[PDB]
């Protein structure tokens, strides 16, 4: 298949392995999650414009709206975690081991 | 079953509520010191 | 309802203008006589090509030429 | 398995061909067992709220019994419908495919040689 | 193409102005000068999230000047007034549950 | 061009059908120069 | 070179993703995701998604990444080995993939990929006096009725949900 | 929480589940999962303590990652099929990614690592919603995509879920973690029979939801979150010890109870397809589930643990809790095995 | 639990965005409209099992319309052989493939 | 698969209409009024055959009738037409509304010296009927034979033989 699809899928997997390997910050995790969304947006858009599939032109907008509302939910979770522990570190979220 | 790894684990609180574990202080001055210029204000702001 | 309306027009006239403009925007296109013509003009705007029909023998309403009498007309749009 | 059968007409609890089938009698032992489950639900409902178990809320025990019988009657109708559908599809598929279901040449035990294994 | 040329020219002129404004006042050798978490507010984060959600509702509203050209105008007008009404209902719930307070 | 290549059917369809398929951009401007390629394939997008 | 413009922008896109996904700090990670969103917008614009690319700039970079930088500014403090090492790791993996799919015009990581410029796969016709992408997006109001209902309901519920979970009570 | 807002948010949870269950388009499936997560986040943060914020954050990260992998599977499907019908997937990579995404949404092992943490961090009613209602929509999608599900993948996830949910509950004294590892083992049982007969999958899901709803309703009505707090139930309400006894004996898969029905039908439909080793190892592995269930019955109903003095004051007060459908769910979780051929209504 | 509420009630909630061959705004055709229509009208009603082994040619033509893998592979073969013959000097490009012929219309 | 069949370059030779787009747009209403029949034969053949290789003779008849149209303009009204398409040609959007007096002069000279009437607002978008002699394409998609469907269900629905047959349940 086309050459740009390789780079957009590899961008998804790069932001995936970034999201699947935390360093310290939950904000960087959410940045990797929305980079995954960005790569999904571009990949869906290139398919739908390439195919001239007219009605699915509204599909990436619905993807963008739902996942940005999801991002707002995640930022509010990070804000409540930061008001609990002072930072946004994922090593502070370890109370549920016991 | 206690092990060496799960040795420091205490059971959770009974109501599943943990302890929580401030307000800003501003040293303020008049913006353009033409009129007053000689005022010092130590604020305690709560946002 | 006349005391409440004058009271909310004295205290919060921005919200009264808001709900009045919104209520007119809701109930007004169902009461307007020109709302028909919006549909008529949008369905009369020729984006695609008028792909012609094979003349089988019995289509008395379909014209043979664009300047023929039979067919859909837009004299209502020229005149209004 | 049978999901393409009930896909032409979706979300029908009892289709129109279910009425060709005889309904369960109201003295069905399955339906009587469901009524016994209603009585048991009434007894547990009197027990968990510390009411007298057999006496209190006879209207409530009776609505438990009635509601379980009422649901279970239609459940038994759908059960008998789906097994009738299963047998109907089985028999029509056997009829449409005779090459896959050959009528077996049955031999009698005078020709059948079975190896005898003595217990000694 | 001409857009890319124009973007490169604007970026180049901006970078040239920034590079001049940092390196031109370094010509005059000056006397080397030798003498000598932030508090969180919930309302600052809430106005940004309220912006984000109403901006997504605006992203739904942006194809309206193309949507009026349709032949299904009654459905289109219904869904247009319905999106603006849901934006107004989000604003009303943000109002009445003390969400727009002290940054009103 | 494809004379030295063994087992090459010239004009072989990549589709099993005999229906007319609308040609791709690379099927038309494949052997032409890069300027004509750009002017046909990005020209409207890059126009002003 | 110029026929490979979408490919070169996609290489810049993957380099930006290796940039922020190696996670130096949420500030610089936000910057890398901004530059990545801009170049991926350029990728979308070079297929004829002008409205969808302006949706990237206006909505993604315009609202959402602004809220990410805003919330980062309220949660990080202003003033490594693993970040730079993972950066050059992803850069070498990407350039080895570029080198293979350029010297061979073919590669297979998970799927088979062409190595020519992606100009080849376009259409050779016109759309008349409209954009097909604009008319398909405009049909959200006449064809996407249920889609509008569930999207608006999810956004209203999202406002309600954010006011619940940030209330603390 | 405002009761109006509570009712609207639970209707939105149910709405997202229904949108997954009825829709024929992949975008609407993804929309339903998004709406479901977005609405269930306040239910987990109902009490506003740091364990609920941690549980909601972990749940958000897992379900968000699964939703993005779901959309990547959908996008690879749009590549390799040009369409959007919710049916079989036209690429094994899309099938693998969608099976991973649904395994993350169900919390099947080895994506199970959120379920006991998130279930411990949240109240018993929200844990009930998470372990019963949130299993419905991904099992519906797995019910629809099964012509393209890889067999080795789904059976690996299944047996790994059964084994890890067996060994996980043996170390636990918190009731919510016991129910979560029970969830992991039973989701393994559900997905093991999926490609063989998905009607038995729906039977296992329905019997599981009945029994788990019974156990969470008993734990709510007694206000017990630990083993040792459940141990005081004999001196407070002795009928509750009987009900948790018969329901834990049911969930262990003992005849003549209705928790034996699903695993017996699963073994019954896996031996038809010439698989003998796998249902035998699954059945032997479920004895671990039965072991920690019998541990709880020993601590609650079969012995009398020591109580304290202040229980005498609680003797003077009845339960004013709405123990909704608790007798009905207790009868259906135990006495339904004579009605085992009722499963044909799910065909 | 595909509760087909749409076919039960007769409502069209999402069947319109489902395929490319559906009704489109201003009758815009998809670039693989005919291939998808042929594959759907082949595979209609016979189920997935018969559709994967009896409509294989229509689905292969449709997948090769969508992805254009065989087309790009064929153009790669022609272009590589052309560049080899240019480097070997055994081939000249025509004037109508160099911009020297005052195009058709 | 098979070899695609293309026409020779001799079959693609025709006298083109080598005018500009403003020359065509200026003449477009009288072109749609006068060159109706070969144009609609061609577009009917083009939407029915779904193949531009079966439509080359109708394309040549279109390309010939257009030349007859512009020759018939050139013999009578070359100067008002030239002024009119120059005025159309100045505008970047090629507005008709900027050019109404040159349109009036061109329509006056065309109605006098050629008897042509400009179409009204609504006429050139009418769906017209075309009398052809070529046959209707019986399989324009070149579809092969459809697979035979699965058999329908038929018969009356009898009760299950001995009930459920689930291990011992006698109903
Ligand atoms: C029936 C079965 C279900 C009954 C549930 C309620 C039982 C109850 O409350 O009993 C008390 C009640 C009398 O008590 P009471 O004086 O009112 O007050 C109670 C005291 O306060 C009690 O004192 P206490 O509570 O202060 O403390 C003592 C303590 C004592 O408890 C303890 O010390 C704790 C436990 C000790 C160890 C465990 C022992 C075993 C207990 C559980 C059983 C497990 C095995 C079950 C089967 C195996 C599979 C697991 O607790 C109790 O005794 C609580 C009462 C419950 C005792 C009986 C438990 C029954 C439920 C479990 C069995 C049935 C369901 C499962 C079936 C599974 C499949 C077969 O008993 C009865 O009335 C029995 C019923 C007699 C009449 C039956 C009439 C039948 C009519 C049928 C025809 C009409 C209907 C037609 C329908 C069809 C129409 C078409
Ligand atoms: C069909 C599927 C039905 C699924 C269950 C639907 C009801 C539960 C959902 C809503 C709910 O929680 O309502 C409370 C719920 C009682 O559950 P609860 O919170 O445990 O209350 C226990 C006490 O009995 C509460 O007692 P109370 O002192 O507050 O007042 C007595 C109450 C007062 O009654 C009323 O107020 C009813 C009259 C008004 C009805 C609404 C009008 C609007 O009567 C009862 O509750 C008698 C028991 C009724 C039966 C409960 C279970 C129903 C059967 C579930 C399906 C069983 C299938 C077995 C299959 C086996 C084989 C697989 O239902 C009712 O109050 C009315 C039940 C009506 C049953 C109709 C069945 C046929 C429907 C067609
Ligand atoms: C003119 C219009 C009106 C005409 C009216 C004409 C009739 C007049 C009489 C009306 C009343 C009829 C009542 C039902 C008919 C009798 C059904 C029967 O016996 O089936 C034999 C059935 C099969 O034996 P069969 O010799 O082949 O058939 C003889 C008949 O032809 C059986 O006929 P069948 O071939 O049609 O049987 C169908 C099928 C035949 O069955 C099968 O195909 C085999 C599968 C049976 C279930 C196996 C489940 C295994 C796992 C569970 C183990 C449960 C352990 C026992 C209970 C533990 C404690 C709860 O049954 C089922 O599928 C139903 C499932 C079993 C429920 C049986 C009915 C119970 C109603 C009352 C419930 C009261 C509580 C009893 C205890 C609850 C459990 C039974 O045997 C059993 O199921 C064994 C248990 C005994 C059944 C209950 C006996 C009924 C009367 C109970 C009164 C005493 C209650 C004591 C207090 C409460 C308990 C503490
Ligand atoms: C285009 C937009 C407007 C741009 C700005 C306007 C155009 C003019 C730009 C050049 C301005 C003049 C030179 C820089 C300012 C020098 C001022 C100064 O104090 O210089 C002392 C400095 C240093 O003098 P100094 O050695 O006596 O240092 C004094 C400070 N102590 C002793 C403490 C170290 O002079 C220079 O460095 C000379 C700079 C180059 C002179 C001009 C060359 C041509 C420039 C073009
Ligand atoms: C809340 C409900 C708001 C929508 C009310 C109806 C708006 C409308 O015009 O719908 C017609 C539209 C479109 O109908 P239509 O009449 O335009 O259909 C003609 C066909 N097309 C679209 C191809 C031109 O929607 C439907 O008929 C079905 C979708 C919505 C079904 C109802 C959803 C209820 C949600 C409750 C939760
Ligand atoms: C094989 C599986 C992995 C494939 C990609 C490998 C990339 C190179 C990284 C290898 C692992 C390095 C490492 O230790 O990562 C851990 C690090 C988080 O650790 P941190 O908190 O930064 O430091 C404490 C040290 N444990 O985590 C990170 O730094 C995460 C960075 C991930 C970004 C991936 C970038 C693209 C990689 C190539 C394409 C995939
Ligand atoms: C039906 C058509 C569609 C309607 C929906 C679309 C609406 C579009 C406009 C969007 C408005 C978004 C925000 C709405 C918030 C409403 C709640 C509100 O503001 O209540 C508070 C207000 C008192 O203000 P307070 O809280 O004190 O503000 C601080 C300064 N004092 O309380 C008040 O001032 C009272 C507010 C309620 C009464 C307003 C009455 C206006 C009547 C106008 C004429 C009738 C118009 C038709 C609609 C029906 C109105 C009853
Ligand atoms: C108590 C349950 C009462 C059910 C009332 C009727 C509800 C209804 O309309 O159900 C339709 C459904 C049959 O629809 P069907 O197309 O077979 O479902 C495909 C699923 N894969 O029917 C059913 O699923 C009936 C069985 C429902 C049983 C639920 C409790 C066990
Ligand atoms: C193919 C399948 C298709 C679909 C089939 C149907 C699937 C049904 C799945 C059921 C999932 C139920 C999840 C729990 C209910 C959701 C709402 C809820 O949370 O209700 C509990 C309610 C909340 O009250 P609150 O005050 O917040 O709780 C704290 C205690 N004071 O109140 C309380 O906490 C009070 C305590 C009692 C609560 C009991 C609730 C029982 C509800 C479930 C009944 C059993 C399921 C239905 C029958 C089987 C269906 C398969």
């Amino acid at each position: 298949m086309s050459l740009v699809y390789m780079n957009i899928m590899m961008a998804f997997t790069v932001s995936l392995t970034g999201l699947l390997m935390y360093r310290s910050h939950l904000m960087s995790s959410l940045l990797c999650l929305e980079g995954m969304m960005l790569s999904l947006f571009i990949l869906a858009t290139l398919m739908i414009l390439n195919s001239h599939f007219t009605l699915a032109s509204m599909m990436p907008i619905i993807l963008l709206v739902f996942a940005a509302c999801e991002a707002a939910l995640g930022l509010s979770l990070l804000v409540m975690v930061s008001n609990t522990y002072g930072t946004d570190y994922v090593q502070n979220l370890n109370l549920l081991q016991c | 079953y206690p092990t060496k790894e799960t040795a420091h684990w205490k059971p959770p609180p009974w109501n599943d509520v943990d302890p929580p574990k401030s307000n800003l202080t501003l040293n303020f001055g008049p913006q353009h010191p033409a009129a007053h210029g000689v005022l010092r204000l130590v604020m305690e702001l709560s946002g | 309802v006349a005391a409440f309306l004058k009271n909310v027009w004295a205290k919060e006239p921005v919200l009264v203008a808001s709900f009045a403009i919104a209520g007119l925007a809701v109930i007004l296109p169902t009461l307007s006589p020109y709302t028909k013509y919006s549909l008529m003009i949008n369905r009369a705007t020729p984006y695609n090509y008028p792909v012609p029909l094979r003349d089988d023998g019995n289509m008395p309403d379909v014209p043979s030429h664009p300047q023929d009498p039979q067919g859909p007309s837009l004299e209502w749009l020229k005149r209004l | 398995m049978m999901t393409g059968r009930q896909a032409r007409a979706p979300l029908q609890f009892l289709p129109d061909e279910a009425r060709s089938l005889p309904p369960p009698k109201l003295t069905d032992p399955r339906l009587a067992y469901i009524g016994f489950l209603g009585y048991c639900s009434g007894l547990i409902d009197n027990a968990i709220r510390r009411r007298p178990v057999l006496s209190a809320g006879l209207h409530r025990q009776f609505l438990y019994i009635t509601s379980f019988v009422f649901v279970g009657y239609y459940l038994l109708k759908r059960q008998d419908y789906m097994y009738a559908v299963r047998d109907h599809d089985m028999f029509s598929y056997i009829k449409s495919h005779p090459e896959d279901f050959p009528e077996k040449d049955k031999k009698t035990y005078r020709e059948v040689f079975e190896e005898f294994h003595p217990v000694r | 193409m001409n857009l890319m040329i124009t973007l490169l020219t604007n970026f180049t002129l901006a970078t040239l102005l920034v590079t001049i404004a940092f390196w031109l006042p370094q010509l005059n050798v000056y006397s080397e000068k030798t003498s000598p978490r932030l508090p969180f507010s919930m309302k600052f984060f809430l106005v940004a999230i309220t912006f984000l959600l109403f901006d997504l509702e605006i992203a739904l509203l942006l194809p309206l000047p193309w949507a009026s050209q349709t032949t299904n105008l009654n459905t289109m007008l219904t869904m247009a007034l319905l999106l603006i009404f849901l934006l107004a209902v989000s604003l009303a719930y943000e109002w009445t549950q003390k969400g727009l307070e002290w940054t009103e | 061009i494809m004379k030295d290549v063994p087992g090459w059917k010239v004009g072989e369809s990549v589709f099993h059908t005999t229906r007319w398929v609308t040609p791709m951009m690379g099927e038309l401007y494949g052997l032409r120069t890069g300027e004509e390629i750009l002017s046909s394939t990005y020209g409207f997008i890059w126009y002003t | 070179m110029m026929t490979y413009i979408v490919f070169i922008l996609s290489i810049i896109f993957v380099m930006g993703f290796v940039g922020f996904s190696s996670k130096p700090s949420p500030i610089y990670g936000g910057l890398g995701l901004i530059v990545s969103g801009g170049v991926g917008c350029g990728i979308v614009l070079n297929f004829g998604g002008s409205f969808l690319g302006l949706m990237v700039f206006l909505i993604y970079l315009g609202g959402m990444m602004v809220v990410f930088g805003y919330t980062t500014a309220m949660a990080t403090e202003q003033y490594n080995k693993v970040v730079l090492g993972t950066f050059i790791t992803g850069l070498l993996m990407e350039f080895l993939m570029v080198y293979y799919v350029l010297k061979d015009k073919e590669v297979e990581i998970v799927f088979k990929f062409n190595g020519m410029g992606d100009w080849v796969i376009y259409d050779t016709g016109d759309s008349g006096f409209f954009s097909e992408e604009a008319m398909g997006i405009a049909a959200l109001y006449s064809y996407g009725t249920w889609l509008v209902i569930v999207t608006g309901w999810s956004l209203l519920i999202g406002v309600v949900v954010i006011m619940e979970i940030t209330r603390g009570n | 929480m405002n009761p109006i807002i509570l009712i609207i948010i639970l209707m939105t949870v149910m709405l997202g589940t229904i949108i997954v269950m009825i829709s024929t388009h992949w975008l609407l499936i993804w929309i339903g999962f998004e709406m479901n997560m977005l609405a269930i986040i306040p239910i987990m943060m109902k009490k506003h303590n740091p364990r609920a914020t941690e549980a909601s954050t972990k749940y958000f990260l897992t379900q968000s990652t699964a939703s993005m992998l779901l959309m990547m599977a959908i996008i690879i499907n749009l590549m390799f099929s040009g369409q959007w019908t919710v049916m079989k997937l036209f690429n094994p990579m899309a099938s693998m990614l969608m099976t991973m995404a649904l395994a993350m949404k169900l919390g099947m092992a080895p994506f199970h690592f959120w379920v006991p943490e998130v279930t411990q961090g949240i109240p018993l009613s929200s844990g009930l919603i998470l372990l019963t209602w949130q299993k419905l929509a991904p099992m519906s999608v797995l019910y629809q995509i099964l012509p393209s599900i890889n067999l080795d993948l789904i059976l690996t996830l299944s047996i790994l879920s059964i084994t890890i949910g067996g060994w996980g509950g043996l170390n636990q004294t918190q009731l919510r973690k016991i129910m979560a590892y029970s969830s992991i083992a039973h989701m393994g049982w559900m997905t093991a029979v999926l490609l063989y007969n998905p009607t038995m999958t729906l039977l296992n899901l329905i019997i599981y939801i009945i029994m788990t709803s019974t156990m969470f309703t008993l734990f709510m009505a007694n206000s017990t979150t630990t083993t040792l707090s459940l141990s005081h139930t004999w001196n407070k309400a002795p009928i509750m010890t009987i009900l948790v006894l018969i329901t834990l004996l049911s969930m262990g898969g003992l005849p003549p109870l209705s928790g034996f029905m699903p695993k017996w039908m699963i073994i019954q439909e896996m031996t038809k397809n010439d698989s003998i080793i796998l249902p035998t190892l699954m059945a032997i592995t479920a004895l671990l589930n039965l072991y920690f269930y019998m541990r709880l019955t020993y601590s609650t109903a079969l012995t009398m643990f020591p109580s304290t003095n202040n229980m005498k004051m609680k003797w003077q007060f009845p339960t004013t809790k709405r123990m909704t459908l608790l007798p009905t769910m207790t009868v259906l979780s135990t006495m339904l095995l004579p009605l085992t051929p009722i499963l044909s209504i799910l065909e | 639990p595909f509760f087909d509420v749409q076919k039960k009630l007769g409502v069209d909630l999402d069947h319109w965005m489902t395929i490319q061959s559906a009704e489109q705004p201003h009758r815009i055709p998809a670039r693989c409209h005919a291939f998808e229509k042929e594959w759907i009208e082949c595979a209609h009603g016979i189920g997935s099992i018969r559709a994967e082994k009896e409509c294989k040619i229509e689905f292969e033509d449709f997948r090769e319309c969508l992805l254009r893998q065989k087309t790009m592979k064929r153009l790669n073969a022609i272009k590589r052989q052309r560049d080899k013959l240019i480097k070997e000097g055994k081939y000249t490009p025509p004037p109508h493939h160099s911009g020297q012929e005052d195009l058709r219309p | 698969p098979g070899i695609v069949e293309l026409p020779s370059l001799e079959d693609l030779k025709v006298q083109e209409v080598k005018v500009s787009s403003s020359v065509l747009k200026a003449a477009a209403h009288h072109y749609g009024a006068q060159c109706d029949k070969p144009n609609k034969e061609f577009m009917l053949c083009r939407w029915e055959e779904k193949d531009p290789r079966r439509c080359l003779e109708e394309g040549k008849l279109v390309n010939q009738c257009a030349l007859e149209f512009f020759r018939q303009i050139k013999r009578h009204c070359a100067e008002p037409f030239t002024e009119y398409w120059t005025c159309i040609d100045y505008s970047g959007l090629q507005l008709f509304r900027r050019c109404r007096k040159e349109q009036a002069q061109f329509d006056k000279c065309v109605l006098d010296k050629l008897g042509w009437v400009r179409p009204d607002l609504g006429e050139l978008s009418k769906v017209t009927k075309v009398k052809t002699d070529r046959p209707l394409p019986e399989n324009p998609y070149h579809s092969r034979a459809r697979p035979e469907p699965n058999p329908e269900v038929e018969g009356d629905l009898k009760p299950a033989r001995h009930g459920s047959r689930l291990f011992f349940w006698t109903m």
